[PDB]
């Protein structure tokens, strides 16, 4: 069954069993609702190992600020590409390309809030997330 | 005396649990009642039996917990810890998700892109299909002469990035030629790449007059 990578998927963070969400003022948090309409991202690889995440909702694209904060850009900019690796037991993590040399990467928090760049490390079930299909 | 209760719901509040296959999941459920309940789990509302699954399953009634060693995908579903004794009965239901995947560069769908043929003026079509976790990027690329030459110092080929992944560009796996002429004859290749490596496959492209 090719081309399973190009269908929308659900970002799963196993850190409190939340699914991304990017909500339309912006702002990005994470809810264990999975009827939630803003959770359906659509990805793709811009450069080799290279991503944009977009709300298929409402065609936002997930970004980090100069700070580390997870904004839904409208339009796509040098925020919006990170950096998709698979890590040792098989999640995947993204870290923000801009920001790639300080190890700043997407995540959230056991309470459903975003946990800053800088705040971000390897270790941490924070950063582990799977991808998961629309069901 | 007294009926079961939990004594600590924190490591209860994440309701879906998924994992990627071949990793070790356990589900806990600490709690007391006197005399000490009995504890016993569920997969979908039915009694969780050793061989429901191969290698069955562990438990350490220490930990309050079930362990289920490397997963698979037939794991999916839900599963019930109850908490026993003669005054009560308690119990609570975790989700479980199980999703295979690892690193490991394209694979391409053999055949395609396919061979084509037509006369000048013509349209014609190349495809190719891609399996891959690590997300792909797609680069149609036709091979080129350079400076008099079809190869390099290095001997490679010389090639021209004809279209690629991006968002400026529409259906990434599939290079449509329009109106073509003899100069547009020649080998298409398509390349697919993540961060673990590459693969790529060809075909050609005849005019005829």
């Amino acid at each position: 069954p090719p081309g399973n990578y190009k269908k929308p998927k659900l970002l799963y963070c196993s850190n409190g069993g939340h699914f991304l969400r990017i909500l339309p003022d912006g702002t990005v948090d994470g809810t264990r609702d999975r009827s939630d309409q803003h959770i359906q991202l659509q990805l793709s690889a811009e450069s080799v190992g290279e991503v944009y995440i977009k709300s298929t909702e409402t065609g936002q694209y997930l970004a980090m600020d100069t700070d580390g904060l997870l904004y839904g850009s409208q339009t796509p900019n040098e925020e919006c590409l990170f950096l998709e690796r698979l890590e040792e037991n098989h999640y995947n993590t993204y870290i923000s390309k801009k920001h790639a040399e300080k190890n700043w990467f997407v995540g959230l928090k056991k309470n459903g809030s975003c946990k800053r760049g800088p705040r971000t490390h390897y270790g941490q079930k924070a950063i582990l997330f799977l991808p998961l299909p629309v069901s | 005396k007294r009926a079961p209760y939990w004594t600590n719901t924190e490591k209860m509040e994440k309701r879906l649990h998924a994992v990627p296959a071949f990793n070790t999941v356990k589900f806990r459920c600490p709690a007391g009642g006197n005399p000490m309940p009995t504890m016993r789990w569920l997969k979908n509302g039915k009694e969780f039996k050793q061989e429901h699954r191969i290698g069955g399953y562990k438990v350490r009634n220490q930990h309050w917990s079930l362990i289920m060693e490397s997963v698979v995908p037939s794991d999916k579903g839900n599963y019930t810890c109850v908490v026993e004794n003669e005054y009560g009965s308690i119990n609570h239901t975790y989700h479980l998700d199980v999703v295979e995947r690892s690193p490991h560069r394209p694979i391409l769908q053999a055949g395609l892109p396919a061979n084509a043929s037509t006369v000048v003026g013509g349209d014609v079509e190349f495809v190719c299909k891609v399996y891959s976790d690590a997300q792909p990027h797609i680069q149609w690329i036709k091979h080129v002469e350079k400076n008099g030459s079809k190869y390099g110092p290095d001997g490679l080929p010389y090639l021209k990035v004809l279209k690629h992944s991006g968002i400026n560009s529409s259906n990434a796996e599939v290079l449509a030629l329009f109106n073509v002429t003899e100069a547009d004859a020649g080998e298409y290749i398509c390349k697919v790449s993540n961060y673990i490596g590459q693969a790529n496959q060809s075909a050609w492209l005849t005019v005829l007059p």
